[PDB]
């Protein structure tokens, strides 16, 4: 009595889900239904496969979203056997599959003072387009409240542009948007919204972030250009120091083991 | 704290018994400078194929053990020394060096083959396969067996399978090797961690597998990248960016500058982005919520038996074996045979720098592209010093997700 | 959590008993969740001892109890969600699972320990599915229940009483009307019934040798399984015959007869199933408005009765007998609410 | 196995130990219990074991 | 003295025991429960690790 079912436990609804079942060594007859009939049979998802040696002919039977959270309507899996019957018991793991989003974006960090520009996603277990409704989506500001909106938006080719301005003033930093299905599958993104200055000046130490026990020379690479391209002819020193011990400063100076300088002028 | 942090390369997840695994391993320290050859010392424990050797200049080196052990296998290799002898009565003291402190344990083969099976487990040329090799094992040579067997293999794909495809050649009674021929070919359609899964078509009840597995790095269905009228000076307001995919499909114009992205570089954003953004991929085995089971099969006499060579109650042992084999991949599946290991029912007695640049907008848009490839009029934004990009992205249902990852003008 | 349903169906309770169960459920809840597992499950420790794997015969009574007492108060739909998906993955190929013993106690499980019992406690646990659903693992347990159905019935001895009650209320709650009628009435042929009433019994003088002291190593499970028995002829998502209804009350004569001065029974599953057995032969034959039950007799011999029977004049015995050597008293009863008489 | 006395009592039973190391023997006519009034402080009679 | 001590029994099967006692008689055991003492290098003390 040699048969073997491999059965995926993984669900997708209404997606491609292939199944075959092994059979070697001819017996009497093996068509076996890795059934899905109910406690009173009245739903199923009865796709069984005949059973013949030494092949493997796979199919797909792809199934439904059921009720609130997934429900496989009472499973049952009945070994068909012409003398025989050999059955006991085993189930399935059980989720819906929203048709699945995501977004992209200009940018996250934006300037207040001009407006904003986004696209959104939707596809399926398999990675193919998908133009289906969604209940709604509306731009959050981060007070536990929504400042953009378009409800019930619907894709193009599984996709949709839409602007949005933004104040010259609003609250600072990230600003979320979400989109939420009929189930509620909620996808994040958020726009920074901050009025940090261009600041008139840059220096970029490199240093050993891994300074470690025995080593000959290090060569600290500090070279920033205020705006990329202008540095001056002059002189730089930095704090190189050995430091890291929690200091109340009774020295007066800060918890330095030690300060070293090695300040060069700059070409 | 430490010094010389060492690796473990390619060494197996776990072994079998019938076949010498091959152990590798890597070294990078201080400024990333492995010695090109200094000695160590190879630690056979237990199994006692202590095989001393040296890196390659990659770090890199390939060592194997001789095959005669229990499950109970300890391997590791050591580069300096033992313990922490200098200066170290303080208990304000430590100095270390990296542990190569590996293990693993051991098929449960009541059924005695098994498969051993080489990886990918690293950089991939996709759109492409690999005469796929493994070591076949049989097991009195045959007991009684046949002419042939079938090898059809599994390849758990997207929780699941897709492919089909199947092996299998003769028997010879009474002599064994192990070399096999197979290959798969790396597309799409797929979990990006590619569970291989092959077996014995067993008429005694038994089958042999394992997590054995490779990699799908990012690779694509449909195609597209792009092409520009050149880096030009200030008033070069015509240009172009032709951009190329599939016949019918809705794509992108998101001509842009890149600098305030070199502030905060594409972290979530790339194909492997749009692959990993997926929910619930690969719940393997026993996920969250999911468990073992008690199977009602009983190894139960009323005292402690263990017969051979030694008083012991039912020697409580952790290893792997077939129905946990099951787990490693996803699936579930029915099976009247032997594959899961005799554990009994207890008994009556025994229980950041903010670098930003100037905002304004430049291109954003959607066009469809044709049979011959839109090209489109990048229009330039004069008094920007600077290098720049279009992150677009295409789709459609007659190719599927597509995207122009990276291109560059100054 | 039987008990408030029990109080609050009879409709003499209070508020007060009520909120301080509140208190109870709350703190008891969460103390269930001092000794639970970090993935879901549950065991008796839990916490301290990380690894580790849950009970089996304990978990199916903790997705029961955690159905009811959601069904009194609030829950968070995880506990049941993860639970029930537990007994769920606690499925290899084909059989019928056993107990992960660990027990600290043999009695808080009134059962016998073999499968068989156990598996149809998880189909009844799993399908009495009071608001919310019972997805996946149920099913399989009518699977396995009727395997080991096929293989006792194939027999004719399972403790005779005992694993094929099971089955009746198992096949009843899942509606196998023909199946759970073939082992009920196999059960009702097998009959232990008592002078003034119903009840079963395993052989009693038991095949294998017994001890000493309440013959140990066997809780004798009679509350629970009896009312395992009483349980299956209550089940119809209409209603059953009335005949149920009689056998019901014999049995339950036998309860509350079963019953001593404390509280509950020998045990914790027969109290809980017991209280529960009860309540939804009351959650049948009680509704708020519906106390207007009217009675006649009609005997020939211008010799008949009427009453009438309500939720304030609710329970007085009519102690009242007959001149003729015959019975030939026809009944009569119309109204709202169902009655127990008893003749003899 | 079920025996019985012979006129010594004696019975020559045979067990094939085709099992394993750590035994356990036991032999009665009675069980693993003082069958009548065991747990009482006040009963002293007993079943040889 | 005489000893195979591995650092465990390797009953590469079944089970991974590790170093595993016993307590099976010995005929050092049956010449002490007779009493007496004799000299040989051959197996007879259990191979005790
Ligand atoms: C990894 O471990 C292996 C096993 O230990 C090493 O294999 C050894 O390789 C050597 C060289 O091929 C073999 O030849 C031996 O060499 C030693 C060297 O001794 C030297 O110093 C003595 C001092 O008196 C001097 O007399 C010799 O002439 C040498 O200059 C000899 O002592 C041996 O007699 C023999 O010729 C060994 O057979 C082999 N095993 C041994 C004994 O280690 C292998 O070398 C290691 N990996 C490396 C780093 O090569
Ligand atoms: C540990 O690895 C070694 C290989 O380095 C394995 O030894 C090999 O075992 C096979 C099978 O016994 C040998 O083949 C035959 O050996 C006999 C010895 O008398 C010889 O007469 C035959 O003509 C044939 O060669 C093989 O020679 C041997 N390796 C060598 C020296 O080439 C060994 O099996 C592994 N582990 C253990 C201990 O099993
Ligand atoms: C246990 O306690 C509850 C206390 O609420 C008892 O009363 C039950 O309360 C519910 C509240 O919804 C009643 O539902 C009713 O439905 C009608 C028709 O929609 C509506 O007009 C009423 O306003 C009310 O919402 C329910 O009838 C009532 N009895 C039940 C639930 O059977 C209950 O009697 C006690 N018994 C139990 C449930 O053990
Ligand atoms: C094949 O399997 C079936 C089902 O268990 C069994 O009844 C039969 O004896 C087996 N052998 C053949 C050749 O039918
Ligand atoms: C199964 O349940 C559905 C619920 O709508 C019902 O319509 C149907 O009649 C039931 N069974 C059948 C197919 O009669
Ligand atoms: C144990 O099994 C053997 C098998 O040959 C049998 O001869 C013997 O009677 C059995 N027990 C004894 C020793 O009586």
């Amino acid at each position: 009595p040699q048969y073997m079912v491999l059965v995926p436990s993984l669900l997708h609804t209404e997606t491609t889900e292939k199944g075959c079942v092994l059979l070697s060594y001819l017996n009497e007859t093996v068509t076996v239904s890795a059934s899905l009939e109910s406690v009173r049979g009245n739903r199923s998802l009865f796709t069984d496969l005949e059973a013949e040696n030494d092949v493997l002919h796979c199919v797909a039977f792809a199934v439904p979203k059921s009720s609130s959270n997934e429900e496989v309507m009472f499973l049952t899996v009945q070994v068909k056997g012409p003398t025989q019957e050999f059955k006991k018991r085993t189930t399935v793991m059980v989720k819906n599959e929203d048709s699945l989003v995501f977004v992209q974006t200009d940018k996250s960090i934006y300037k207040p003072g001009q407006t904003v520009k986004f696209r959104v996603v939707s596809m399926d277990e398999n990675f193919h387009p998908l133009n289906e409704l969604i209940p709604l989506v509306y731009i959050q500001d981060p007070k536990g409240n929504r400042i953009a909106q378009w409800q019930s938006f619907q894709l193009e080719g599984g996709l949709k542009q839409f602007s949005f301005p933004l104040s010259s003033e609003p609250f600072q930093g990230s600003y979320k948007v979400v989109v939420q299905k009929k189930s509620g599958g909620r996808t994040e993104h958020p726009f920074t919204v901050e009025e940090f200055v261009l600041p008139k000046f840059e220096v970029q130490v490199t240093v050993p972030k891994i300074i470690t026990i025995l080593e000959e020379e290090m060569n600290v690479s500090v070279c920033g250009l205020y705006t990329y391209g202008k540095p001056v002819p002059g002189h730089v020193t930095v704090s190189i120091c050995r430091k890291y011990s929690d200091a109340s400063d009774c020295h007066g100076e800060d918890s330095q083991a030690f300060c070293e300088k090695f300040s060069g002028q700059l070409n | 704290r430490t010094i010389t942090k060492l690796s473990f390369v390619k060494v197996d997840s776990h072994f079998r018994q019938g076949i010498p695994f091959f152990g590798q391993v890597r070294l990078v320290d201080g400024k990333g400078v492995p010695i090109p050859n200094k000695v160590i010392f190879i630690r056979g424990n237990e199994a006692n194929y202590y095989s001393n050797a040296t890196t390659d200049e990659h770090g890199l080196v390939q060592f194997s053990i001789n095959t005669t052990n229990v499950m109970g296998t300890s391997l590791t290799v050591r580069v300096n020394y033992k313990d922490r002898s200098p200066c170290y009565g303080y208990q304000w003291v430590s100095e270390e060096h990296e542990e190569a402190h590996h293990t693993a344990y051991l098929v449960f083969s009541p059924s005695k083959s098994f498969v051993h099976l080489e990886p990918m487990s690293h950089e991939l040329p996709c759109g492409h396969t690999q005469t796929v090799q493994a070591h076949y094992i049989l097991n009195g040579g045959t007991l009684l067996g046949l002419k042939k067997l079938s090898f059809y293999y599994l390849i758990m794909a997207k929780g699941g399978i897709v492919r089909t495809g199947t092996h299998g050649l003769l028997v010879k009674q009474e002599d064994m090797k192990g070399h096999f021929s197979i290959s798969i070919p790396v597309k799409s359609d797929i979990a990006p961690v590619a569970r291989l899964l092959i077996y014995a078509v067993l008429p005694t009840g038994d089958v042999i597998g394992d997590s054995a597995k490779y990699d799908v790095e990012n690779c694509l269905a449909n195609k597209v990248d792009l092409s520009f009228s050149p880096s030009q000076s200030l008033p070069a307001s015509h240009a172009h960016l032709r951009v190329t995919a599939a016949p019918q499909s809705v794509c992108a114009l998101r001509a842009v500058d890149q600098s305030v992205l070199l502030m905060k570089p594409d972290a979530e954003l790339s194909a492997s982005s749009v692959y990993n953004l997926l929910p619930e991929k690969d719940l393997t085995g026993f996920p969250g919520p999911l468990n073992d089971q008690d199977n009602e099969d009983c190894i139960n006499r009323h005292n402690v038996y263990i017969n051979g060579i030694t008083y012991t109650p039912v020697s409580s042992t952790n290893e792997k074996d077939m129905y946990s084999f099951l787990e490693d991949m996803g699936l579930k599946a029915f099976t009247n045979s032997k594959i899961r290991k005799p554990k009994m029912c207890p008994q009556l007695q025994q229980y950041e720098t903010v670098r930003k640049y100037f905002p304004e907008t430049w291109i954003w848009d959607l066009v469809v592209v044709n049979s011959a490839g839109v090209a489109e009029v990048g229009v330039t934004v004069p008094d920007t010093i600077t290098e720049w990009k279009a992150g677009a992205f295409c789709l459609s249902e007659d190719a599927g997700l597509g995207i122009s990852s990276t291109a560059s003008l100054r | 959590i039987y008990v408030l349903d029990y109080l609050n169906e009879t409709q003499q309770l209070t508020p007060e008993i009520k909120s301080k169960a509140i208190g109870y459920l709350n703190t008891g809840y969460q103390r269930q969740l001092n000794y639970k597992h970090y993935d879901g499950s549950y065991s008796t420790f839990g916490e301290r001892y990380g690894r580790n794997q849950g009970n089996t015969w304990l978990t199916a009574f903790v997705l029961k109890t955690f159905a009811q007492a959601r069904a009194y108060i609030f829950i968070d739909e995880a506990h049941i969600t993860q639970a029930l998906i537990w007994l769920s993955q606690r499925q290899k190929d084909n059989g019928c699972f056993r107990s992960s013993g660990s027990l600290l106690n043999n009695a808080i499980k009134g059962g016998v320990e073999d499968e068989v019992t156990l598996s149809a406690y998880i189909t009844i646990a799993l399908l009495e599915i009071p608001l919310t659903v019972t997805h996946p693992v149920v099913r399989n347990a009518l699977f396995c229940l009727e395997s080991a159905w096929k293989t006792a019935q194939e027999g004719d001895h399972g403790s005779h009483v005992y694993t094929k009650a099971l089955l009746a209320y198992a096949f009843a709650l899942a509606g196998n009307q023909d199946k759970r009628k073939e082992v009920l009435k196999s059960l009702n042929e097998e009959a232990v019934k008592k002078d003034n009433s119903v009840h079963w019994e395993r052989p009693q003088k038991p095949k294998a040798p017994v001890g000493h002291f309440y013959e140990p190593q066997a809780p004798s499970a009679e509350v629970e399984m009896t009312s395992y028995v009483l349980l299956a002829y209550l089940t119809a998502q209409p209603a059953p015959t009335s005949e149920d209804l009689t056998s019901a009350t014999n049995i339950v004569k036998w309860i509350t007869k079963q019953q001593n001065a404390q509280g509950g029974f020998s045990s914790t599953q027969d109290t809980v199933v017991a209280l529960h057995a009860l309540s939804k032969y009351g959650a049948a034959t009680f509704t708020r408005t519906g106390k207007a039950a009217q009675v006649t007799i009609q005997s020939s011999g211008t010799f008949s009765s009427k009453f009438q029977v309500d939720n304030n004049n609710r329970l007085l015995l009519q102690q009242v007998s007959l001149p003729e050597l015959p019975g030939e008293y026809s009944m009569k009863v119309t109204g709202e609410g169902c009655v127990y008489l008893q003749t003899s």
